[PDB]
């Protein structure tokens, strides 16, 4: 399940992936992820998010993040949303986050966890390494934020199954 | 008995996540932490029974939200007082131990690892989300000593008599002993608009932020300073002030605002409140975009 998460980063780009197993059915987890206009639903770093019009390919949301972070704003563009295959692709097109040409692929797959309905979520990305940082630093920084967001998605999904 | 002022504001910031505390006579300190057994034994006053009242001042710069800073204002002095009262039943080591166990207990309460009292019932869930945290710089002020415990990038500065002298060092990730501790645990300190743990948090020590665990710890840094007939004032402030005002700049202004109130004129104290108000507005006029919180304690 990395036909969707295989990347060819250039020499001055870095790529990685993070995964998370969620004790909730895929339909519930995907219904959270699909809501492109409300990332605050499971991302604790988001304090507001605006996007004009309906959710469609090419839609752009303007994300404001809370205090205690290196960035404050981020402009992100919906590249792919497959509601049948549960694939969400986003591209960063602005913001003070220093993550340029950031492209990411999120997929959610069915799994049995402890005999009950579960979910595997995988988010991979490619991004330019900004000058003055290493590939190991850029990956570690992005993975840490993605890991916190997937853990919060797991908590949100599992406390809506109760 | 204590003489202080306190000023705080959003500033240009969207939301207010700073908090402060000023608790007079919050506890009684066992004097064996403030005087040699043999210097009090010379007066026949064995310090194992003596205690002296003390006042608690604290500033708590929250991030990710204000719920953790507000919790520190409500809870840290209560936990400190219960900790002092039982210790009475090397003194530098003892000060570090009572402050370390107090900060750890509050951190464990914030993160939901231990239960907390609310009424007579108990709550065990975390106080708020995983990304919410707060600095904590507290000043224990009694007649003989000022005891400072610092956790984060807030700062307390003493004016004695014209020097600023820093009673706390900012817990920035690039700071050498902090970077070494973080990397020894397999972590990383990354420059990403400033040096940050995992490239995210601009501090290596705080209350809360359970998602940056075990790299961001609640261990406070303690400094015991005896009061010498020379001190002017204490200045506790979030980095909203220290980002645009230096230790020299803040000390000379606070010490002068106190003097100009008493030559012009005869809860908070008006002269010290004027110093805190002036320092807050001064930071506003020098281009500070953060929350501002200033406590001035007239010694
Ligand atoms: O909205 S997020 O919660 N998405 C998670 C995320 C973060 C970073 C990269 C990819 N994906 C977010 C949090 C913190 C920072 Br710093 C961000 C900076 C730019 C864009 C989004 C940012
Ligand atoms: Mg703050
Ligand atoms: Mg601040």
């Amino acid at each position: 399940v990395r036909r969707f998460h295989r990347h060819e980063p250039r020499d001055h780009q870095c790529s990685s992936a993070v995964a998370k197993h969620i004790k909730a059915p895929v339909h519930l987890v995907w219904s959270l992820v699909r809501r492109f206009d409300q990332p605050q639903l499971f991302k604790p770093f988001v304090s507001r998010c605006e996007m004009k019009g309906n959710i469609e390919i090419g839609s752009v949301r303007e994300v404001n993040v809370k205090s205690g972070l290196p960035a404050t704003r981020s402009t992100e563009r919906l590249e792919l949303l497959d509601d049948n295959e549960h694939i969400l692709s986003v591209r960063f097109v602005g913001g003070d986050h220093r993550l340029k040409n950031y492209s990411s692929i999120l997929t959610v797959h069915p799994e049995v966890i402890d005999g009950r309905p579960g979910t595997l979520v995988i988010e991979s990305f490619v991004v330019d390494v900004p000058e003055g940082n290493t590939k190991d630093e850029t990956c570690y920084f992005v993975e840490a934020l993605l890991k916190c967001n997937l853990k919060s998605l797991a908590e949100v999904s599992e406390r809506l199954v109760v | 008995a204590p003489v202080w002022g306190c000023a705080s504001t959003r500033g240009r910031s969207a939301e207010m996540e700073d908090a402060s505390a000023a608790v007079p006579r919050f506890a009684d300190v066992p004097v064996r932490l403030l005087a040699s057994r043999r210097d009090l034994d010379a007066l026949g006053l064995d310090a194992d029974a003596l205690r002296l009242p003390a006042h608690l001042f604290g500033v708590f710069d929250g991030h990710g939200g204000a719920e953790v800073a507000n919790y520190c204002r409500e809870r840290i002095h209560v936990v400190l007082s219960a900790a002092l009262a039982r210790l009475g039943k090397d003194m530098k080591e003892h000060w570090d131990d009572v402050f370390t166990k107090c900060f750890q207990r509050v951190d464990d309460e914030v993160s939901g690892r231990v239960t907390r009292v609310v009424g007579g019932e108990v709550r065990s869930e975390p106080v708020t989300a995983e990304n919410v945290g707060s600095t904590a710089v507290v000043a224990l002020v009694c007649s003989s000593h000022v005891v400072v415990a610092n956790c984060g990038d807030s700062r307390i500065v003493l004016c004695r008599g014209k020097e600023p002298v820093a009673l706390s060092i900012d817990h920035k990730p690039d700071r050498k002993d902090e970077r070494a501790r973080i990397e020894a645990q397999g972590g990383k300190v990354i420059q990403w608009n400033g040096y940050r743990v995992s490239g995210i948090l601009a501090m290596s020590r705080s209350i809360g932020d359970r998602y940056l665990k075990p790299f961001v710890i609640p261990k406070p840094e303690v400094m015991v300073v005896p009061r010498a007939k020379d001190d002017d004032c204490l200045i506790l402030a979030s980095d909203g002030l220290w980002d645009v005002v230096s230790n020299e700049e803040a000390c000379k202004v606070a010490r002068r605002q106190i003097l100009l109130w008493h030559k012009n004129n005869g809860s908070t104290d008006p002269a010290a409140q004027a110093a805190a108000d002036y320092l807050m507005r001064l930071a506003l006029k020098k281009g500070s975009e953060d929350n501002i919180t200033v406590i001035v304690v007239d010694l």
